RNA sequence: GUCGAAUUUGGGUAUAGGGGCGAAAGACUAAUCGAACCAUCUAGUAGCUGGUUCCUGCCGAAGUUUCCCUCAGGAUAGCAGAAGCUCGUAUCAGUUUUAUGAGGUAAAGCGAAUGAUUAGAGGUUCCGGGGUCGAAAUGACCUUGACCUAUUCUCAAACUUUAAAUAUGUAAGAAGUCCUUGUUACUUAAUUGAACGUGGACAUUUGAAUGAAGAGCUUUUAGUGGGCCAUUUUUGGUAAGCAGAACUGGCGAUGCGGGAUGAACCGAACGUAGAGUUAAGGUGCCGGAAUACACGCUCAUCAGACACCACAAAAGGUGUUAG
RNA sequence: GUGAUUUCUGCCCAGUGCUCUGAAUGUCAAAGUGAAGAAAUUCAACCAAGCGCGGGUAAACGGCGGGAGUAACUAUGACU
RNA sequence: GAAGACAUUGUCAGGUGGGGAGUUUGGCUGGGGCGGCACAUCUGUUAAACGAUAACGCAGAUGUCCUAAGGGGGGCUCAUGGAGAACAGAAAUCUCCAGUAGAACAAAAGGGUAAAAGCCCCCUUGAUUUUGAUUUUCAGUGUGAAUACAAACCAUGAAAGUGUGGCCUAUCGAUCCUUUAGUCCCUCGGAAUUUGAGGCUAGAGGUGCCAGAAAAGUUACCACAGGGAUAACUGGCUUGUGGCAGUCAAGCGUUCAUAGCGACAUUGCUUUUUGAUUCUUCGAUGUCGGCUCUUCCUAUCAUACCGAAGCAGAAUUCGGUAA
RNA sequence: GGUUGCGGCCAUAUCUACCAGAAAGCACCGUUUCCCGUCCGAUCAACUGUAGUUAAGCUGGUAAGAGCCUGACCGAGUAGUGUAGUGGGUGACCAUACGCGAAACUCAGGUGCUGCAAUCU
RNA sequence: GGGUCGUUAGCUCAGUUGGUAGAGCAGUUGACUUUUUAUCAAUUGGUCGCAGGUUCGAAUCCUGCACGACCCACCA
RNA sequence: UUCCUCGUGGCCCAAUGGUCACGGCGUCUGGCUUCGAACCAGAAGAUUCCAGGUUCAAGUCCUGGCGGGGAAGCCA
C-alpha cells in the first residue's frame, strides 16, 4: 500500500486537544532486553537437566503481519500509534497515482 | 453397454437440463422433428391425428428416434412420401445421470463403493404427462386408415400405454373443421408457407386494410 | 462409523412441556439504550416536578 | 502413508541437494521474481543495470 | 463447507419490486413516529445502511426510541422454550405505520360517541362486537323467477 | 543322517538380566525368553467389559443446541423430581373470528426479461460465401449461411410477469379514553412540541369466541447427550429391511382385543371386582357369533379369497358379460 | 564383506559417509582484552575445536536414460 | 634409565555422540489406508413461499487489494446499433439520432444504483478520542463483522446535510512472555537520590487441527482392554453386472418378415458370477479345492411319444408332454 | 377553466404518427464592461424585455395504435393444496367427504387525479 | 467369453468428425546419354467388405452386419 | 477410476504477461572445385493440439474439450 509521510489528526496531548499535524513512521519491535522477568525465569528454568521446557512454535501458517503506524506530533512531541489491515507490500514515500498516462 | 430403459422409467427427480452449470452432456439421438411434405399448405391436409399419452413417464431420445424411423418408413413406403406431415411434439431436455460402476472380477479392491456417488451424464430424455401429445400427423381424409395403424405400429417403441385420437380440428390449427372452413370462406384467413395468419378486430386499421383485402372487398 | 448428524425431532415437544409463556410486562420499563440526551433532560424534569408537588402540597 | 522424496538443485550456488519428508510437513516455499532488466556499460567488477 | 452469512438466503426477499426501483417517495420521511406506536418491518433493498436482519422481515413491534434518522424498536423473538425481547435500531425506510392500530382507535372513539349518546337516554348502548350470527328467517317469491331445472352433463372429449 | 573325528560324554571352574551366551534360529539362560525368577512401590492407571442384595405408593424423561486432538468421553442448555415462597381467578392459551402485515414454494409463462430449442414465411445486403448474364458498376437472377419483421412446437433447483393452499408477525383497553394546566438544563420562531404529572369525567356489555383442572416466582440435583418406525414433502443412488433432511404420531419406556405368526398397522392405553354396551375384527368347522336376506359375474389340465404384508409387467384370447 | 577350483571382477565421487588439506575479510562458547558509565551492565575486537570451502575414496552405501530421420520390394537401421 | 613444569588429574565452556535413555507420530471417513477437507468462513441452490434445517450434495470463492478503489461537493451519462469525415480498412479520432442499463461499481456470486452508488474534476484525512447500548453466530459466552446514539475536535458543501474506512453479504486470533504508546501515575515494605525492575489503560509479535499441545517410522516376533458402534467367510434386501425369456418389425433368407434368424427400441424373471449396504455372529459358526455319498430344481444332452421346416431319402434345426 | 412556482400519489401519467392553441404566463429569442467557466458566452455567467416568433418546447385532441389500469357466473370451480378412510389400482397415479382456491386466455370499459400560493379576457 | 477399436490403388498412408477422394512407393510413356541405372515430367491404377437414418445426398457422421490388433477375467 | 505430465519452424527442444517466439540439425541463393561433399558470405519459414474469461496485452494467467505417456491398485 501507500501512506503519506504526514497526517493531520486529533492529538490528545493535553495541550493540543484538537487536530494537529503528525509525522508518521512504521513501528518496529525493538531489541528484546535481558533482565526482564520473563527472560530471567526462562533461563532459570532451562538451567540444569531436563532439556527444552517451554513449547516451541512450528506450525507457522500466516504469511503477512499487520502494520502499525507511529504518529509524532510537531507541537507536544507526544507519540500516538494506530494500526492498519494486513498488507504484503508497504511504503511511506509514495509516487502518487496518475490516471491519464498509459502503461 | 446401455443400461436398460427400466432404470429411468418414472419421474423421480427434478428436471436436470443442459445449462451453464451442466456444460458436459452427450448429444440427443433424435435430430429430425418434422417429416414428410412439411411445406404443405394448411388446407392441403385437413385430417389430423394425435398419439396421446396415458401415463406420466420419461421417453428416451433414441426411443423417440426409433418410433420416428419406423413410422416414417411405413408412411413413405405405403402412403407415399408426399401424403402426410409428421410432427413430434416433445423434445429431450432432461439429462439422465449414471454412476458407472466397476464390473471387473475383484474390482472391490478399487471401487470405493457409494462414497461420492454423484452421477455423470450419458443420455437425454423427454418428460411427458397424461394427455400430452407425442406424435402428430396431418393428411387427407382418404389416408386416415393407413395413418391410424401406422401409429399403432409405432406405439410398440414407447414404454407404457398410449392412445391414438382423431382430432376434430383442421390440420395443426386450433379451430374446428366447420368454423375454420367458414372463416376461410370469408377473407380473414391468409396462409403462409406452412401455417396461416388470421385477421383480428384489433390493431391499426390501415395495416389491417393492407392485407386481407378481400374480407373488406364485399 | 457414521452417526446421525442433526435433527429437530421431539424438540417441539421438549419446548412445549414448559409453555412458551410471554416473558413479562411492567410499568416504567428500563431506560437502557434510549437517547441519553433525552434521559438527562427527563431526570431534571422529574427533579423539578417532585419539588413542585412537594411545595404545592406543603 | 505416502512419503515424498525429492531432489532439487540450488538456484544460485548450483550444488545438488535432496531430502525426504512425510506428505504433510510444510517446508517453506520461497518467493522469487524474474525482473527483465537491461544491461548498461560494464564498469569494474560491479555490474550496471537498468530498470524500465 | 456450509455458509450462514448475515444476508444468506435473501436473494428474493430483498429484491425491490417490478417497476418500483429507484429512489423512495418522500412520504416515508414525512411520516412521524411517536413512542409507543406499533409498527411493522419490511426491509428496503436500496438503503443498505440500518437494514434489519432477514429474520425480522414481516414482523411487528413497538417503538421505544427516536433519533435523528432511525427508530428504536422492540421485537419478541422465540428462542428455545421462551420469548426474549430484542432491541433494534432501524432507519425509517424499512418502516411503515401499522394501520391495524389506525383502524383500532377509530373504534375506541366511535364507542365513546355511542356510549355518551346512548347514556343521554339510557338504552343499553351495547358496545361489544358480535360474530356473524346465523341468518334469520325469510321468504322467497317465485314471481317472474320460476325455478330452473338442471341436469348433469354427459362426457365429451373436448380436444 | 553320521559313526575316528569340527566325534560323544562325567566331574571341577568361569561368564548373570538391558546382562550373559549364540557355526546366527531372535535361538538358549531350571516345562518361563523379541528381555529369567522372588519381594516391594501396588488395592499401580483404565473415556473399556462384568456385577451392584427388601416391599409398597406418587411423579416421571433423553439420543437434541454450543464448545472441547471432541466422535465408545466430558462441560453447557433442554426434558424430570424434591423443597418450597407470594397471592386467590389474574400481566393466561400447541384454539377460532375480525382487522392488518410479511413470503416467492405448488401452479402457471416463454407471439414477457435471460438461457435452451424444431419448423417454415416475408424482406434487407453500399456489407457473408458463392455461382449464372456479365470486363465491371452503389447492375440483374438464383443458392447457401447470417441480420431484421411477423408466425409455430417444447423446456429451467441455482429463469420469470403473475401467483396459491397449509404454516407465520401484531392488535381486540383501567398500564384505557377525553378535558384543564404543572415540571424540564431537551426541542420549537413562539407555552410550540416531547416525556412525566396534578385535578375532573367515564365501570361490570370495560370493548370478539372458548376454556382455565388455580396464577406467578426461586433454589437444588439424578439420568440423558449411539436411536428407530409410519403418513406426507424431499436429497444421492437403478434399488435396497441403504444412506441423509422437514412436520406430526408412535416404539424405545407399553401392557389389552384384531392382523394365524411380529416394537412401529387398526382399535384402545391399565388400581381390585360385579352387571350392561361397543371399537378395530368377524358369524361353514377348528372358534364366541345368520350354511342370514338381495341384485349380478366366474369353471380355471398352476382359479380366487382383504390395507401395512409378504410381489408381478409389456402384449394377446369368436371364453363370457355390459356398453 | 564374499564363500571350493576355472575364467573374470567394466563405467560413475553428482548424493550420503570416511580421510587429508588449513596460506585464509567465513562462522564461534567459556576465559581473557578495550571503550562508555558511579555500578549493575552494555557495545566492540580477538578466538581453539567443530562446521563451511577444496582434493582422494565404489572388493564403501549405492547407480548405470530417452526422442526422431536414414540402405534400389517390404521390413529393420549399420549411420546421423 | 626415559620424560618434565609438557603430560596426567580436578571444574566449567564449545563440538561430536540412535552406542544408550524418555516420549510422540491430529480429526472426519459408507471398515481402515491412498485420495479430499465437507476442520474457520462467504454467494446461489438442495431448503418443502416466516425463521431453523443434514450428506465425502451441485456450481464457485477467502487467508488478498486500495492515500485512494475512503469522505464531501460540482459537472457529465453508460453497453450497443444506425447514419456520415483524408490517409483509416471489421477494429485508430470526431459529430448526430436511438438507447431502463442490456455497461460500470478491486475480487467469486447475488441484491442495489441514471441530474447515481457509474465517468471527470476540486478540497481533504471521520481509516480520529472517550467508553458504553444493540443485531448475527449464541449458552443469548467469547472472537469476527455490523447498526443507532452521546460528549469533543475536524473535513466538505453557499446550505440543508454527509463522514467513526471500502454500496451490502467473507477477507481472520485466548492465557503466559516480549515489545510499543499514554499517564509521567503507583511500588521496591528500616530512611533517602539516581539507574534498574515490577504495576494501570490501549495496540503489535500466533497458534490455518483456525475456543488456540511443542512431536518421524516399522512389526508376519508382538501384547492388553474392548468393539459385531467396524472390514474378509456364511446368511438377509436389491439386480447395476452376469445369465435366461418375452412384445414391435427395418432387414437376412434366389421371390417370402416370422422354415430358421432378427437391428434400432421396449417389458420381464433368477441370485449358480461380480457388485451395493452393514441387519445377526469378533468371551471364535473351522475359511479354497480335490476324494466319497444322498436328495432336490428345469432354463432338456440322450432315451419315450408327438407338431413344424428352405423335412425327396439320409443327416439336421425349432418346439411340446416330459427330471 | 388556462398558466406559473412548490409539490403528493407515482404510466389511466409512458411511447409512435398527425392536428389545434384567444389572453396572460412560459418559451425560443438580442448583447459581452463587470462577477464567472469552458477548445468554443453551445451549457453555465452577467445585462436588456428592447429588435421578432408561436416554428419549436409545453398543453389539449385524433388513432378498429403499442403499452398501462380496472372489471366480468370468459376460461374455471380447472391446475394446485389442508384434513380422512382396512377407498380403487400390481404400479405410475386417480375419485370421494369436509374446506381454500389460481395463472395463462377471451370480452368489456378508461387514457391522470389532486394540495397551497400567484396571475390571466 | 466381455470391452476397446483399425481396416482406403499391386504396397504403405493422409484422409474431412456432414459432398467426393490426397501423398509416397509401384508400373507405362517421354527427355537426358554411345545406349542405360540414377534424375525430371506426364499418365495408369482406388465404388474405400453388407444393410439403415438420410443433409442435395453419406467411403467421409453414427448405428447394427466382416477380418486383424489391444487389454480383461473365481477363491482361500 | 483417480492423480500427474506432455503437445511450439520439417525433427529434437528452450521459453521472464511487455516484440509473431529461441537454439541445434535441416532448407534456399551466391562463392570455391571438373563435380559432389567439407568450407566461405547471406536469408527465409510457427494460426504454440481445439473454445471462453481475465489483462491494456495473453503460447504464457486460468476454466471447458482432443491426442499421447507415466504411477496406483495392498490386509483378507
Ligand atoms: N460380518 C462382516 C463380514 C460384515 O459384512
Ligand atoms: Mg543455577
Ligand atoms: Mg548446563
Ligand atoms: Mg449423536
Ligand atoms: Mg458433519
Ligand atoms: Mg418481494
Ligand atoms: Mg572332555
Ligand atoms: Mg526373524
Ligand atoms: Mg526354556
Ligand atoms: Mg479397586
Ligand atoms: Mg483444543
Ligand atoms: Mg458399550
Ligand atoms: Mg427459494
Ligand atoms: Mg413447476
Ligand atoms: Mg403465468
Ligand atoms: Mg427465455
Ligand atoms: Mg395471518
Ligand atoms: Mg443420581
Ligand atoms: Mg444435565
Ligand atoms: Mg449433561
Ligand atoms: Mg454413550
Ligand atoms: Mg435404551
Ligand atoms: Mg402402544
Ligand atoms: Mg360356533
Ligand atoms: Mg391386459
Ligand atoms: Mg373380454
Ligand atoms: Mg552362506
Ligand atoms: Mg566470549
Ligand atoms: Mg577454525
Ligand atoms: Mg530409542
Ligand atoms: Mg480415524
Ligand atoms: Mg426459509
Ligand atoms: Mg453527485
Ligand atoms: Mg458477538
Ligand atoms: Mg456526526
Ligand atoms: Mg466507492
Ligand atoms: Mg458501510
Ligand atoms: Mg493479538
Ligand atoms: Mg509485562
Ligand atoms: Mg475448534
Ligand atoms: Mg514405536
Ligand atoms: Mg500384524
Ligand atoms: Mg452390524
Ligand atoms: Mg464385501
Ligand atoms: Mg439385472
Ligand atoms: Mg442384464
Ligand atoms: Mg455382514
Ligand atoms: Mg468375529
Ligand atoms: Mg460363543
Ligand atoms: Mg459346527
Ligand atoms: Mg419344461
Ligand atoms: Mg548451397
Ligand atoms: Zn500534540
Amino acid at each position: 500500500v501507500n501512506v503519506p509521510k504526514t497526517r493531520k489528526t486529533y492529538c490528545k496531548g493535553k495541550t493540543c486537544r484538537k487536530h494537529t499535524q503528525h509525522k508518521v513512521t512504521q513501528y518496529k519491535a525493538g531489541k528484546a532486553s535481558l533482565f526482564a522477568q520473563g527472560k530471567r525465569r526462562y533461563d532459570r528454568k532451562q538451567s540444569g537437566f531436563g532439556g527444552q521446557t517451554k513449547p516451541v512454535f512450528h506450525k507457522k501458517a500466516k504469511t503477512t503481519k499487520k502494520v502499525v503506524l507511529r504518529l509524532e506530533c510537531v507541537k507536544c512531541k507526544t507519540r500516538a500509534q494506530l494500526t492498519l489491515k494486513r498488507c504484503k507490500h508497504f511504503e511511506l514515500g509514495g509516487e502518487k497515482k496518475q490516471k491519464g498516462q498509459a502503461l | 453397454a446401455r443400461r436398460p430403459a427400466r432404470c429411468y422409467r418414472y419421474q423421480k427427480n427434478k428436471p436436470y437440463p443442459k445449462s451453464r452449470y451442466n456444460r458436459a452432456v452427450p448429444d440427443s439421438k433424435i435430430r429430425i422433428y418434422d417429416l414428410g411434405k412439411k411445406k404443405a399448405t394448411v388446407d392441403e391436409f385437413p385430417l389430423c391425428v394425435h398419439l396421446v399419452s396415458n401415463e406420466l413417464e420419461q421417453l428416451s431420445s433414441e426411443a423417440l428416434e426409433a418410433a420416428r424411423i419406423c413410422a416414417n418408413k411405413y408412411m413413405t413406403t405405403v402412403s407415399g412420401r408426399d401424403a402426410f406431415h409428421l410432427r413430434v411434439r416433445v423434445h429431450p431436455f432432461h439429462v439422465l445421470r449414471i454412476n458407472k460402476m466397476l464390473s471387473c472380477a475383484g474390482a472391490d479392491r478399487l471401487q470405493q463403493g457409494m462414497r461420492g456417488a454423484w452421477g455423470k451424464p450419458h443420455g437425454l430424455a423427454a418428460r411427458v404427462d397424461i394427455g400430452q401429445i407425442i406424435f402428430s400427423v396431418r393428411t387427407k381424409d382418404s389416408n386416415k386408415d393407413v395413418v391410424v395403424e401406422g401409429l399403432r405400429r409405432a406405439r410398440y417403441k414407447f414404454p407404457g400405454q398410449q392412445k391414438i385420437i382423431l382430432s376434430k380440428k383442421w390440420g395443426f390449427t386450433n379451430l374446428d373443421r366447420p368454423e375454420y372452413l367458414k372463416k376461410r370462406e370469408a377473407g380473414e384467413v391468409k396462409d403462409d408457407g406452412a401455417f396461416v395468419k388470421f385477421l383480428s378486430k384489433k390493431g391499426s386499421l390501415e395495416n389491417n386494410i393492407r392485407e386481407f383485402p378481400e374480407y373488406f372487398a364485399a | 462409523a457414521k452417526s446421525k448428524n442433526h435433527t429437530a425431532h421431539n424438540q417441539t415437544r421438549k419446548a412445549h412441556r414448559n409453555g412458551i409463556k410471554k416473558p413479562k410486562t411492567y410499568k416504567y420499563p428500563s431506560l437502557k439504550g434510549v437517547d441519553p440526551k433525552f434521559r438527562r433532560n427527563h431526570k431534571h424534569a422529574l427533579h423539578g416536578t417532585a419539588k413542585a408537588l412537594a411545595a404545592a402540597k406543603k | 502413508h505416502a512419503k515424498v522424496h525429492l531432489v532439487a538443485i540450488d538456484i544460485f550456488t548450483g550444488k545438488k541437494l535432496e531430502d525426504l519428508s512425510p506428505s504433510t510437513h510444510n517446508m517453506e516455499v520461497p518467493v522469487v521474481k524474474r525482473n527483465e532488466y537491461q544491461l548498461l556499460d560494464i564498469d569494474d567488477g560491479f555490474l550496471s543495470l537498468m530498470n524500465m | 463447507g456450509k455458509s450462514h452469512g448475515y444476508r444468506s438466503r435473501t436473494r428474493y426477499m430483498f429484491q425491490r419490486d417490478f417497476r418500483k426501483h429507484g429512489a423512495v417517495h418522500l412520504s416515508t420521511y414525512l411520516k412521524v413516529y411517536k413512542v409507543g406506536d406499533i409498527v411493522d418491518i419490511k426491509a428496503n433493498g436500496s438503503i443498505q445502511k440500518g437494514m434489519p436482519h432477514k429474520f425480522y422481515q414481516g414482523k411487528t413491534g413497538v417503538v421505544y426510541n427516536v433519533t435523528k434518522s432511525s427508530v428504536g424498536v422492540i421485537i419478541n423473538k422465540m428462542v428455545g422454550n421462551r420469548y426474549l425481547e430484542k432491541r433494534l435500531n432501524l432507519r425509517v425506510e424499512h418502516i411503515k405505520h401499522s394501520k391495524c392500530r389506525q383502524e383500532f382507535l377509530e373504534r375506541v372513539k366511535a364507542n365513546a360517541a355511542k356510549r355518551a349518546e346512548a347514556k343521554a337516554q339510557g338504552v343499553a348502548v351495547q358496545l361489544k362486537r358480535q360474530p356473524a350470527q346465523p341468518r334469520e328467517s325469510r321468504i322467497v317469491s317465485t314471481e317472474g323467477n320460476v325455478p330452473q331445472t338442471l341436469a348433469p352433463v354427459p362426457y365429451e372429449t373436448f380436444i
